[PDB]
Formats: structure tokens, sequence, C-alpha cells
């Protein structure tokens, strides 16, 4: 029940691989989804592959 | 870029569409000629009233073709697909067969045969 | 490293969750697409009442085609349907006898048919409408005289040519009393 | 009945998504890559098109039946009620006067 | 006319890629290597026997409705010019005599 405002994740730089969009193709922000469930977490970064 | 199945799937079911035309126009439309059954009512007995189209009924039917129509009967519209109207509506074939039963009625078999010649309807069952 | 993964789970399109900065005004009846709450499509408006629970939120029918929308600052419920759509038919003559035709459209009303090279839009707007149960032809005059089946049209509609195309009630034959 | 059943099993074949993401066509364009949805786009008209010609193979079966039999309907009326038959039992049963 | 046509839309099929690069397997060879050719001529085989097998089940279609018309013509032969039939519009408009 918020905006996301996703705009933000084109600033900066680095990131990795999106790897996950499996909807389809045109523009970022007009959907609105279903429910958005941010769990961050702090690993030792070897490898991102799992 | 898949080819083109579509023109031969839009073919295929205009021809479909135009066979049932054509297929009920050859079944129906066997004379040349409308007929019509006499104002006075009288064969020898045989009651044809219950078979002929009453003029009573705004729908230019007989007796027993408003039970064959009434005994025998939505959103899947708005995808691409039409239900065309046939050639001839249900009041045309029905005068067709009107003036058929007619025909027989009156000139007994002649009427498939050449110009129809009345004869009375004990005679044309002698 | 620092690393943050998001669910997703992409099941229910119209949900509260999204902020675009682009807001504009609610449509009640026009042939135009619609974006409400993410979820797109196309075809007409139309108003109406349903006794729909309070804390659901759409209702989705055959196909997965939605039937409705509601406003998020507002609250009412409107009703949509799809657009009027069919193919279109050309009525010709002989090519040798003349090149003037008259097209037929499938079942739509001739209210909509200007709204769907100068002389296509001849065609658009019509002079010569008729609108019949099979289609709304245009082009071919209507004539109460009756003659025989030249050119197959539904519905008991036959056109011929006579300098100009007419269109008629195709005709069982004569008739005659024995 | 069976040109109804037919009808709405063609329609119904739109909800499967034949091994796509999605199976509709709003959520065809949604916000990643036009390939990446493209072979999707190929996945769902390969089921589709596969369902209409299947749908139209079995309409062009079922008008030969129906074709065949109003062809035995069209010579039925013309010689028992256009004339008296004496064919045994292809005008009723017994001995056919009229019809 | 059909035959034609029928031939005619089956021979035009080849020029369509299905989803291909190239609708010749000559440049298909001569580009793609035999692992990646391998995977790119399925398209190609694939659209082709589904065109054929179109073609071949539309003929057996055309194929029974003209045996049910020449079943008809050797009936009509046999029963108006071998001999004189009673049944009415079987032999043209009138009482037949001969055909
Ligand atoms: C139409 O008229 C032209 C005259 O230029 C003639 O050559 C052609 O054969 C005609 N076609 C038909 C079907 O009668
Ligand atoms: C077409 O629209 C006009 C405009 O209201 C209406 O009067 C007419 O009844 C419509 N046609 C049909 C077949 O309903
Ligand atoms: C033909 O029918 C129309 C519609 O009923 C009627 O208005 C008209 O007077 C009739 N006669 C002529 C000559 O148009």
């Amino acid at each position: 029940n918020c905006v996301a405002d996703y705009s933000v994740l084109y600033n900066s730089a680095s990131f990795s691989t999106f790897k996950c969009y499996g909807v389809s193709p045109t523009k970022l922000n007009d959907l609105c989804f279903t429910n958005v469930y941010a769990d961050s977490f702090v690993i030792r970064g070897d490898e991102v592959r799992q | 870029q898949y080819g083109s199945f579509c023109t031969q799937l839009n073919r295929a079911l205009t021809g479909i569409a135009v066979e049932q035309d054509k297929n009920t126009q050859e079944v129906f439309a066997q004379v040349k000629q409308i007929y019509k059954t006499p104002p006075i009512k009288d064969f020898g007995g045989f009651n044809f009233s219950q078979i002929l189209p009453d003029p009573s009924k705004p729908s230019k039917r007989s007796p027993i073709e408003d039970l064959l129509f009434n005994k025998v009967t939505c959103a899947q519209k708005f995808n691409g697909l039409t239900v065309l109207p046939p050639l001839l509506t249900d009041e045309m074939i029905a005068q067709y067969t009107s003036a058929l039963l007619a025909g027989t009625i009156t000139s007994g078999w002649t009427f498939g045969a050449g110009p129809a010649l009345q004869i009375p309807f004990p005679m044309q069952m002698a | 490293y620092r690393v943050v993964v998001l669910s997703f789970e992409l099941l229910h399109a119209p949900a509260t969750v999204c902020g675009p900065k682009k807001s504009t005004n609610l449509v009640k009846n026009k042939c135009v697409n619609f974006n409400f709450n993410g979820l797109t499509g196309t075809g007409v408006l139309t108003e109406s009442n349903k006794k729909f629970l309070p804390f659901q939120q759409f209702g989705r029918d055959i196909a997965d085609t939605t039937d409705a929308v509601r406003d998020p600052q507002t609250l009412e419920i409107l009703d949509i349907t799809p657009c009027s759509f069919g193919g279109v038919s050309v009525i010709t003559p002989g090519t040798n006898t003349s090149n003037q035709v008259a097209v037929l459209y499938q079942d739509v009303n001739c209210t909509e048919v200007p709204v769907a090279t100068p002389t296509w839009r001849v065609y658009s707007t019509g002079s010569n409408v008729f609108q019949t149960r099979a289609g709304c032809l245009i082009g071919a005059e209507h004539v109460n005289n009756s003659y025989e089946c030249d050119i197959p049209i539904g519905a008991g509609i036959c056109a011929s040519y006579q300098q100009s195309i007419i269109a008629y009630t195709m005709s069982l034959g004569a008739e005659n009393s024995v | 009945n069976q040109n109804a059943q037919a009808l709405n099993t063609l329609v119904k074949q739109l909800s499967s998504n034949f091994g796509a993401i999605s199976s509709v066509l709003n959520d065809i364009l949604s916000r990643l890559d036009p390939p990446e949805a493209e072979v999707q786009i190929d996945r769902l008209i390969t089921g589709r098109l596969q369902s209409l010609q299947t749908y139209v193979t079995q309409q062009l079966i079922r008008a030969a039946e129906i074709r065949a039999s109003a062809n035995l309907a069209a010579t039925k009326m013309s010689e028992c009620v256009l004339g008296q038959s004496k064919r045994v039992d292809f005008c009723g049963k017994g001995y056919h006067l009229m019809s």
C-alpha cells in the first residue's frame, strides 16, 4: 500500500544481473504487482550463483 | 512469418458456410412457383387445417411447426468469432414448405413434374 | 556484500503498491483503453451495480477478462464491454460490367461506421446507408419491389445490378393459386 | 449441442498458456525485453494455431457428415413429397402413400 | 480450381521461414554450424511437416466428397442409362424417358 518508486534502482552503479523479470516486455513502473517483500541480508558475497 | 495458415482456415470456414447456405437452398427450394391453398377447406373429410399455416398467428407457421420450433432450442462473441445469418430466413423456409404442402394437397404429384394440374383429394388418394 | 531479494509473485494486477506520477481523470463512457491499478485492456465502459463484497477488489471472468474497475480515491463501480468488431464484405457485379461496388459490414451499427484514399472517406460517413439484420451495407439502394436472388446476402437480402446497385428482399418465385 | 460444445472448447483454449508464463494478451507486454517474451509469444501462438486447426478439421468432418445427411433429406423430400415411391422403407414403414 | 489452389498454397509454404533466419537450407548450412543448424533446421522441418499434414487432410476430405459424387454418378448411370427409373426428381425435371 505504497508507491514503490523503482526509478531509484537505475541510480548508482554496480549491483548485479536482474536475471528475474519473467512477465513481459514494455515499461517498468506501471504495473501494481501484488506484494513487495524485502528480505535484505548480508553474505560473504564470494558467489551469488545460489 | 509462420506462413499462410490463417488464409486456409478462413477459406475453409467460408466454404463451409456457403456450403450450408446452398445446402438448405437445395433441400427446400424444390419448386419454381409458390402455391397457396384455396380459401374454402374441403377435401372429402381430411383435416389439413392442423397441418397448414393458420392466418391467426402472426408467425406464418403450422401448429406442428410451432411445437417443432419451441421444443428444440454468452460472452464468447468478443474474441474473434461471428455467426453469419442464413441466406433465407425461417419465414422464407416456412413459405417454401407451405407452398410445397399446398401443391401436394391440390395438384397431387404432378406439380413437381411440370405444370400443376388440380385434382380432387379423394381422387388423388384413389 | 549487501544483497536484497524481492518476492514479487505476480498474480493480482489491481493491487495497492504502485506509485506512477501520471494522473488522469476517470472516463465514464469512451471506447478507450484503460490502465487502472496496473490492469491493461481495451473496450467500452458502462456503469452498473453489482453485489460485490467490500473487502474484495475486482472481478475477473471467462478468459480472465475482468469486467469491473474501482477508483482508489472515490468508491464506485463501473463495468466494461469490448468494442464492436467484424469483417467487411464487398458486393460487386462483374468487373467488366461496372466498377462501382457496395460494401457490407458485419453485425455492426451504422453509428460507429464513420469512426472506424479520398474515395475511402466517402464510404465512412455514408450517403445511402442501409441497415439490415445481416449487416450495415452501404452504397446500394433499397427498393420495395422484389426480384430474383442474384448475389447472396444474409437474412433474405440480395443485391443485383439494374446503372446503380440495388438491394432487395429475395422473392421465392412467382405466386399462383390453382 | 456438438457445435456449441466445440465452440466452447475453442474459446477455452485461450486460458491455457501452453507452457508460457501467462496466457492473456494484455500480459504479453509489461516490462522486460521483447525477445524474452517473443519466444513466449511463439509458444502461445503455436498452441493457439494448433487448436484452431483442430477446430477447423473437426468442423470440416461435421460439415461433410451434415452435407450427406441433408443430401439424403433432399432426395427423400423430392421422392416422397413430390410423388409416390415404391422403395420399401425409404418413405416410412409400410406402403407409402404421401408425405 | 480447388486442387490447383491447394497445390499452390502447399508449394508457397516453402517461402515462409517459420521463425527461422532463412528459408533456404543451403544458407543455413553455410552460416550455422551443425550443432546450431540442428536446432535451427527443426523449425523448418516442423513447419513444412505441418503444412503437408494440413494439405493431406484437406485432400482426404475432398477425395471423400468426390467419391460421394462419383458413387452418385455411377448410380445415376446404372439407373437412367441402363434402364428407366420411377424415381421422380432423379432423372431431370419431369417423367423420365431415357438418358
Ligand atoms: C468481361 O468483359 C471483357 C471485355 O473487355 C471480356 O474480355 C471478358 O471476357 C468478360 N468477362 C466475363 C467473365 O464475361
Ligand atoms: C443503432 O444505433 C441507433 C442510435 O441510437 C439506434 O436507434 C438503433 O436502434 C441501433 N441499431 C440497432 C439494431 O439496435
Ligand atoms: C417503400 O417502403 C418505405 C419503407 O416502408 C416507405 O417509406 C415508402 O413509402 C415505400 N414506397 C416507396 C415508393 O418508396
